[PDB]
RNA sequence: UUUGCUCCACACAAUAUAGAUGGAUACGAAUAAGGCGUCCUUGUGGCGUCGCUGAACCAUAGCAGGCUAGCAACGGUGCACUUGGCGGAAAGGCCUUGGGUGCUUGCUGGCGAAUUGCAAUGUCAUUUUGCGUGGGGAUAAAUCAUUUGUAUACGACUUAGA
RNA sequence: GCAGUCAAGCGUUCAUAGCGACAUUGCUUUUUGAUUCUUCGAUGUCGGCUCUUCCUAUCAUACCGAAGCAGAAUUCGGUAAGCGUUGGAUUGUUCACCCACUAAUAGGGAUACCCUACUGAU
RNA sequence: AAGCUCGUAUCAGUUUUAUGAGAAUAUGUAAGAAGUCCGACAUUUGAAUGAAGAGCUUUUAGUGGGCCAUUUUUGGUAAGCAGAACUGGCGAUGCGGGAUGAACCGAACGUAGAGUUAAGGUGCCGGAAUACACGCUCAUCAGACACCACAAAAGGUGUUAGUUCAUCUAGACAGCCGGACGGUGGCCAUGGAAGUCGGAAUCCGCUAAGGAGUGUGUAACAACUCACCGGCCGAAUGAACUAGCCCUGAAAAUGGAUGGCGCUCAAGCGUGUUACCUAUACUCUACCGUCAGGGUUGAUAUGAUGCCCUGACGAGUAGGCAGG
RNA sequence: GAAAUUGUUGAAAGGGAAGGGCAUUUGAUCAGACAGGCCAGCAUCAGUUUUGGUGGCAGGAUAAAUCCAUAGGAAUGUAGCUUGCCUCGGUAAGUAUUAUAGCCUGUGGGAAUACUGCCAGCUGGGACUGAGGACUGCGACGUAAGUCAAGGAUGCUGGCAUAAUGGUUAUAUGCCGCCCGUCU
């Protein structure tokens, strides 16, 4: 006895099982024989919108994303198994998160497209700070007159976990001193990550990187490495 | 085997040297113990609080006077807890406890003497570890026994002397070991050491 | 169901050093030095090299091994008290009533007085403990800082003052006045 | 008490139109033969509608076990009746022989299920020669390679009754 | 109210043991830790070593323990003196100087043992008291009666009186 | 109370041979506080004091938690028995039920000189 | 008790064979000369086992108050309750144990010695082990004996042994971060209701996954989290159910009890092995006493109800008999 | 000139009980016989009974086992080899089936031991008992006369010859004991 209890929910969702494991385990190995290349894209920290504007984009391209060890089912890692030849060597240099581009138009078309494909999404770049008064829903970076006050539910989380001082008058928000929240040339905190998602800052330079690629008629791997 | 027997009532265990001391006694070799506050029971402080307050409200309803003494000394509890082990209402207890001699400390003459113990009621034998246990010495303190305090300070007195006197027979042992060492290998010794000795 | 042998390890930086006598544990460092007694939970530690440490029980239930990891637990809070040592931060908030604050030392004693209470005329104590030091907030309106290197003294005491400054026969739902936390962290 | 194994085989009856009926045996454990012949009769009324005298022994074997030195990990499956009603059981041993490993194991089930031998049907004895077939973890614990631990605190039994030394373990 | 009372030794008497018949042989503190010898950087230090029961240690031979002889060593030990210490928790004992006084089984000799008749606890110690011993030491209270009354059932408690 | 529903489980095995956990629905003397003065065979001997102690399942006095607690006081609950719980009005009757105070005016149980116990005394 | 007859005698609170009545249990009868044939058939003459005897006539004393336990059977909540029937214990009956007892376990008695056991027990009171061995349990009233103060249903983030389902180095669970999209602010509802004041419904695209959206909350919106997925770390882990110990269920009031002391790797609960303790019961032995079977007037001598040999047995109120 | 009851003396005991029962101690008290009475011990034998060590035997799977030889296998993988670092061996894997350790299973071989049970096999220690009273018989030893553990114990020796053992009796001590008779 003297368990923590699992929480249990009444949810009308449910879980994956492997259905799905071998669903896209099967799916992979389908999009292999049919396309002529195999393109990896590494990518850990992606939006939902943004997948759905590429997956729109580019109907030609296929990409599909899943569990990296359900890839190597899905691809043979070694030399000794797999689909087909000469992907054993991509099977190794696939470390973190990947998604995988099936292309049958061009190999310099796919590589150049997404080293022109830059967006701007948040660091998880420059330094900011809040005056020592009313703060807002930008915080200063916008005039305070259309800048509406951040809602007071909130505050205490400020307190917290951002650990800035604060204090509640009347609906209005207000601080006694400021606080530059992060520097320039650094990987930020969670904290600063965090107060930058809600001041709804993506001051960071996104590109989605490749790394290899394949050709089926050819049977070589294409050693691509930019960022 | 001796005449007197003279106990040391530390890291031990009520009931056990209670049970003991009873029957070498009424077979009749004369005890003596001390530092009966060191003393120490199974089971948890609460507990051995619960079961002595259980007997301090029993007196007699009309007159405690005459009614059950509630005694709080640690010496006096083991000796309540040993003559309900015994016949005291008879003579044969009587001349039992005739020869018990109880006291906190180690008073005189007994500090000059031998300190024995009994291995068949200490506690870190006849407990598992891992478990609980009540400080005598405490829990009289916490029921009204008001002379803690003093008992330290005289054991205290004693400790020292006794290191005094440590130092002195460590040194003597040392030099007649030192001598009998010297007193090897030599044939009026070695016919001892073929002779076990 | 007796695991005939579980352990933690702690591993440790180089500048400190520790030393244990049966289960009698002192830590010394940079910061200073520091000292518990273990002699009450029965377990058994052994050293391999000079950064690292194994605790160990043999043939022990599950109380018997509860009380390891809480060990760890104690452990590290103990080296880092001595690494970087710790950090706690209170403010002194309230309403209409200005709270009047101050560090007192009578006989050594180091006392921590509090007044104006919703305006009330009771002074109220609260002493200071061995090692650990107060100070008074700078640039920092209604703010007071702690500093130490022993997290239960600090945190023992930093539950007196929040406990004597409490208030009754009334509604917290309106009344708001109280000395709190703002975080608990490291010096450094 | 001390257990011993047994071959108990037995016969039917010797029938006029019905000679021979087939043959039935058991593996038995007993401190004796003869409660080794009433387990037999026991378990053997219940396979089939038959009785002592309706029955008769062919024969017993008492059984040495073949490699006394041998540890042998042990998996037992047992049921019995409780207090409440019957259920089965699944367990796993470490020790030499079936004798001492089943006499291990009713003592054991006399403390955790205040199992008396009545009431408790041993299904099967069996050995696991290989690993990865045991499941528990109170024998899997015995078993890594250089395995070594400690029997701190031993408590010393003195016969006399006084002695002089505060005594020590180790 | 006859010379009673005490303490030094000692001869005899009694009166009995909750039960002697080599030794009540001293550290403390922990026990999932420690003792002892030793080393130096004095440490919660190192090196070595020990435990598993004191089935030990110390003592121990003489007629229930004699008379004597030496040999060798400066020791051990008893007895009464003597010196200076220590200890109040229920010390009432534990040290130490000085010599005197013996015995020495540390080694080697001589003499005697009988007859309690094959054993019969085969009496050895210690409590208390007394009467006698010859040697020092000191030579009082209380109660009653009486009176007061801070008290008072009677007793008692408190006072006073050469 | 009775009668269903819901039905964790039980039954050589089981819905349906049958029980059954907890909730729910059925009015049971009146949907707009209008009231109704309903005491309808109280069939037993205690009743009422002097006065001691004990139990708590506390009525206030302690300390506490939560409650729309802005306060005062109140509503509940918890540890709590250390200390306290009244003066009158009315019947042979305990049945019945008011006035006012106080912080509250909680509920319960338990001839005699003779030997014993108790209070005191040599 | 007095006679008469038998004497190995008819028998048995009994089984077995056989067969009935009414499946077992229980219950009835047969198991031979008193039978078989028209003078013929003796102890292998008709199963087992045991027999200090069996039957017939006459007569005499005391007795004819019930309780409790098991079983069949009727009622109910059931009693120190009632309706029926068989058997047993009591009463008349001691003794060891149950701490003590009108009902439980054991066991029925001369006086004594030795021995050995029963039921119950071996921390001390208390004779006997702080024996050995496997486990469990830590109770702010632990528990310590069957029927001689019991409660379940259930509750329990205390502990143990399990069963069955599940996931898992093709990466199990914990923990950190991100993702957690549209028509959509879905429909009327409203003054305002946009994933959640609220009723109906409740779907599809992309999807690794994302519901017309569990909670946080704005007057509305907004913002945050898990449930749903992926990453970084790497081995096991989760759910349901069961049953033993434990806590709760499970309370009164003079001060109060496992019998007291007290006990917690027990002196407890569950199991086993040996050893040990002692009762008027068992064995052996001396003595007494009765009873029964045997021998014994014979010279010499003293008792014929006497003497001798052997064996078994001994409780006992009312009542009876004999000697004193 | 009894008893209740009462006093004095002598002895003894005594903390909320007394009296009684079994055994004994202490104290008081006491009868009997030595001219063969009392208490004890040693040896041998008999009956009952207890407790040790040792010896010989039969069994089961003619024990299983161990041990020896033998084929095969695998690992909680031994040597060896290989790899990553790296304090230069030390980990982690992968190999490797005796190699620079060994184990398991299966077969075969010849013994012992335990466990159980049997001895009209030996031998020792300890306690209680001593019944009965010319011989008779079943018996053993033997050639034998005779001997003997053979239908119930004798021999040798010691001391005392007295309140020493014992008896009575008050008392203490361990343990036990519910107040008598009668109707119910």
């Amino acid at each position: 006895r003297s368990k923590r209890s699992k929480l249990v929910t009444l949810a009308q969702t449910d879980k994956k099982g492997r259905e799905n494991k071998e669903r896209i385990f099967d799916e992979v190995r389908e999009a292999l024989d049919t396309y002529r290349y195999v393109w990896v894209l590494h990518l850990d920290d992606v939006r939902t919108p943004v997948l759905q504007e590429i997956r729109t984009s580019w109907a030609g391209s296929k990409l599909i994303m899943g569990k990296r060890k359900v890839l190597q089912k899905a691809l043979g890692e070694k030399r000794e198994e797999e689909y087909k030849e000469n992907l054993y060597q991509l099977s190794k240099l696939c470390s973190g998160v990947t998604g995988l581009l099936f292309t049958d138009e061009d190999v310099n078309t796919v590589k150049e497209y997404f080293k022109s494909y830059v967006r701007s999404d948040y660091s998880r770049p420059l330094t900011f700070t809040i005056p020592e008064g009313i703060v807002y829903s930008r915080g200063g970076q916008i005039p305070a007159e259309e800048d509406v006050p951040m809602i007071h539910s909130l505050e205490p989380t400020m307190r917290n976990k951002f650990e800035i001082p604060t204090k509640i008058k009347a609906g209005k928000i207000t601080i006694d001193s400021p606080y530059l929240v992060c520097t320039e040339g650094e990987k930020l905190d969670v904290r600063q990550a965090l107060i930058l998602k809600q001041f709804g800052i993506a001051a960071s330079e996104f590109k989605v990187k490749v790394s290899a690629y394949y050709d089926n008629d050819s049977s070589t791997v294409e050693s691509t490495n930019i960022n | 085997v001796e005449p007197v027997v003279v106990i040391d009532g530390k890291g031990h265990l009520v009931g056990r040297l209670a049970s003991v001391v009873a029957k070498q006694l009424l077979n009749g070799q004369k005890i003596v113990v001390v530092r009966a506050e060191e003393l120490n029971i199974s089971g948890e402080f609460f507990r051995n609080k619960l079961k002595y307050h259980d007997f301090l409200r029993k007196a007699t309803a009309f007159n405690k006077t005459r009614g059950p003494f509630h005694f709080r000394a640690p010496s006096r509890i083991f000796y309540k807890a040993l003559r309900g082990m015994v016949s005291h209402k008879t003579a044969r207890g009587k001349a039992a406890l005739e020869r018990l001699k109880v006291f906190e400390g180690i008073p005189p003459p007994y500090d000059k003497k031998k300190r024995v113990v009994v291995p068949q009621a200490l506690r870190v034998l006849r407990l598992k570890p891992g478990r609980k246990y009540t400080t005598l010495g405490k829990l009289s303190t916490s029921v009204g026994w008001k002379y803690e305090d003093v008992v330290a300070k005289l054991e205290a007195k004693r400790k020292v002397s006794s290191a005094e006197y440590y130092a002195k027979k460590r040194a003597f042992t040392k030099k007649v070991a030192s001598a009998n060492a010297t007193a090897a290998e030599s044939d009026v010794a070695k016919q001892l050491a073929a002779l076990g000795y | 169901m007796k695991y005939i042998q579980t352990e933690q390890q702690i591993e440790v930086p180089e500048g400190v050093t520790v030393s244990i006598k049966s289960r009698i544990v002192k830590v010394v460092g940079p910061r200073g030095t520091l000292t518990k007694n273990l002699k009450h939970i029965d377990v058994t530690f052994t050293k391999v090299n000079n950064q690292l440490i194994k605790v160990a029980v043999h043939n022990g239930g599950r109380k018997h091994v509860a009380a390891l990891r809480t060990v760890k637990s104690l452990v590290d809070n103990m080296i880092t008290g001595v690494t970087k040592g710790y950090k706690y931060k209170m403010r002194y908030v309230y309403a209409h009533f200005p709270i009047n604050v101050n560090i007192v030392e009578k006989d050594g004693a180091k006392f921590i007085e509090v007044r104006n209470f919703l305006g009330d005329k009771k002074i109220r104590n609260v002493p200071v403990r061995d090692g650990v030091t107060i100070e008074f907030s700078t640039n920092v309106k209604d703010e007071i800082v702690l500093s130490g290197n022993s997290v239960e003294d600090v945190s023992q005491n930093a539950a007196d003052l929040q406990q004597i400054c409490r208030v009754r026969n009334k509604d917290i739902r309106k009344f708001l006045d109280g000395i709190y936390v703002s975080h608990k962290g490291f010096i450094t | 008490a001390h257990f011993k194994e047994y071959q108990v085989i037995g016969r039917r009856l010797p029938t006029e139109s019905v000679p021979e009926p087939k043959l039935f045996r058991m593996r038995i454990f007993a401190s004796n033969e003869v409660i080794a012949k009433s387990r037999y009769w026991y378990f053997l009324q219940k396979l089939h509608k038959v009785k002592k005298a309706s029955g008769e022994i062919v024969s017993i074997n008492q059984i040495n076990e073949a490699h006394p030195t041998k540890v042998k990990n042990f998996g037992v499956w047992v049921r019995y009746d409780s207090r409440s009603g019957t259920h089965n059981m699944y367990k796993e041993i470490r020790d030499v022989s079936r004798v001492a490993a089943v006499e291990t194991l009713y003592q054991d089930m006399a403390a955790r299920h205040r199992a008396r031998f009545r009431s408790i049907h041993i299904l099967k004895v069996a050995e696991i020669e290989k690993t990865a077939d045991v499941k528990r973890q109170y024998v899997k614990q015995f078993l890594t390679k250089d395995l070594k631990f400690p029997l701190p605190h031993r408590v010393q039994k003195s016969t006399k009754t006084f002695s002089y030394k505060r005594p020590s373990t180790f």
